[PDB]
């Protein structure tokens, strides 16, 4: 009992922000009610680390026999650098599954 | 949760239609993975989620079934698919894999021919006893080898290495060796071999006595 | 994408070595990774496996209390520290990525628990009785690397060497056969050529009926 159903970003396609704009990308999970989920995000720029923008605390929730795990990613402010390509990669141990999404940070006032 | 997967052996011939079955003890869905080995490097991943192809593998590679029973089938069987085959399963805790299946070169059927070695006097000064008995040549690599000594069916105490499939004849040679100490070898007299295999009507038993 | 294994070798009951697994090819960071062992001729077992920021860790009751796993994410490099070794665990362990299915695996790496110290072979004749057939039972060597010609090379027609086992004593046995003409027994000499490096120890040895 020890198996991921699938991992979903939100928004998941299309997203567009300008210049300083503050960005957002949760990371949902389904899971069984034994599995464990260690998040660790993938994220083009040089100039952020992982203990910035990943979130310290969790969220959890549960429903008849399905768990899911949550994990956001905040960043305040944006560049050039930002842009490219972001993974959410939620591994359980015997399992992992990673999702991709492509995010544009275009040059323009807010 | 125990996945056991037949048959233990497959003889097959370039272009054939091979099949392989891996059967659960209990329902797994769909995940289940087949991987390939060949004899000395690691193994690689075919087919995930039972019916899903890995990137860079060939699409004769096919995979189908749910719950308890899975099947792998190759459409055509190529020179480099000769190999032994995997099946494991991701759904309980412990993530179990399957005995393994060979697919080895289809060949005439061979009866073995049996050699049965004494201990040499040189060993004996040692005071230990060893002895041998070859079968070699043979197909398929299916074979039960049982020693005797004195009607006393010996188990524990032997221990057998097979080849791999010969490149020239496609036959395979198994070694049984008999390890006893001096005093219990100048006790008893015959010392047979027993070996049994498909090529064999019946089973062949190689003996000789001690002294001669 | 690859991912190379390094530090296993030769260790005596208790004793306790490193593993290495760098990865190279992809991001390693992100997946978990696994350890998986296969003893000679027997089949595949999963030993351990890790989250990818080494939060969750599980291992087989074959395993537990004794094997530790770990990572460092920095290095890009899977480690596994064997603590407390017993005679079965004697196998070709590898790493792998996992994801779904074990889809990436390492080279691998031959791990040997057994007991006795570096020692040379004893070289015994298997001495014969249409074809004939004939030996030489080359017993009790620690480590392996065990060469095994006839006739310096000049008789490879016909020649069996069958892979070493690993006896209850911890020292491994092996024998090299074989088959010749009948006729040619009396004539034509046989000369078995054992070479076992780790203990430099060359040995020929001459079959006769």
């Amino acid at each position: 009992g020890y198996r991921i159903y699938d991992v979903v970003l939100s928004p998941s396609h299309g997203i567009e922000l300008s210049v300083g704009e503050k960005l957002v990308l949760n990371c949902t999970a389904r899971t069984e009610l034994n599995v464990g989920i260690d998040f660790n995000w993938e994220y083009p720029s040089s100039k952020h680390q992982h203990k910035k923008l990943v979130n310290r605390d969790l969220k959890t929730q549960s429903g008849s026999e399905m768990k899911k795990f949550l994990s956001t990613l905040t960043i305040d402010g944006v560049t050039r650098s930002d842009q490219g390509l972001y993974t959410c990669a939620a591994s359980s141990g015997l399992m992992t599954k990673k999702n991709s999404t492509f995010v544009r940070v275009h040059e323009k006032p807010f | 949760i125990q996945m056991t997967q037949s048959p233990s052996s497959v003889s097959a011939s370039i272009g054939d239609r091979v099949t392989i079955t891996c059967r659960a003890s209990q329902g797994i869905d769909n995940w289940l993975g087949w991987y390939q080995q060949k004899p000395g490097k690691a193994p690689k991943l075919l087919i995930y989620d039972a019916s899903n192809l890995d990137t860079g593998v060939p699409s004769r590679f096919s995979g189908s079934g749910s719950g308890t029973y899975f099947t792998l089938t190759i459409s055509s069987l190529q020179a480099e698919d000769f190999a032994v085959y995997f099946c494991q399963q991701a759904k309980a805790f412990p993530p179990t894999f399957g005995g393994g299946t060979k697919v080895d070169i289809k060949r005439t059927v061979a009866a073995p021919s049996v050699f049965i070695f004494p201990p040499s006097d040189e060993q004996l000064k040692s005071g230990t006893a060893s002895v041998v008995c070859l079968l070699n040549n043979f197909y398929p690599r299916e074979a039960k080898v049982q020693w005797k000594v004195d009607n006393a069916l010996q188990s524990g105490n032997s221990q057998e290495s097979v080849t791999e499939q010969d490149s020239k004849d496609s036959t395979y040679s198994l070694s049984s060796t008999l390890t006893l100490s001096k005093a219990d070898y100048e006790k008893h007299k015959v010392y047979a071999c027993e070996v049994t295999h498909q090529g064999l009507s019946s089973p062949v038993t190689k003996s000789f006595n001690r002294g001669e | 994408v690859q991912l190379v294994q390094s530090g296993g070798g030769l260790v005596k009951p208790g004793g306790s070595l490193r593993l290495s697994c760098a990865a190279s090819g992809f991001t390693f960071s992100s997946y978990s990774m696994n350890w998986v062992r296969q003893a000679p001729g027997k089949g595949l077992e999963w030993v351990s496996s890790i989250s990818s920021s080494s939060s969750y860790i599980y291992y087989a009751d074959s395993v537990k209390g004794r094997f530790t796993i770990s990572r460092d994410n920095a290095k890009n490099s899977l480690y596994l520290q064997m603590n407390s070794l017993r005679a079965e665990d004697t196998a070709v362990y590898y790493c792998a990525r996992v994801t779904d299915a074990f889809d990436i695996w390492g080279q691998g790496t031959m791990v040997t628990v057994s007991s006795a110290s570096t020692k040379g072979p004893s070289v015994f004749p298997l001495a014969p009785s249409g074809t004939a057939a004939l030996g030489c039972l080359v017993k009790d060597y620690f480590p392996e690397p065990v060469t095994v010609s006839w006739n310096s090379g000049a008789l490879t027609s016909g020649v069996h060497t069958f892979p070493a086992v690993l006896q209850s004593s911890g020292l491994y046995s092996l024998s090299s056969v074989v088959t010749v003409p009948s006729s040619s027994l009396g004539t034509q000499t046989y000369i078995c050529n054992v070479n076992h490096k780790p203990s430099n120890t060359k040995v020929d040895k001459r079959v006769e009926p």
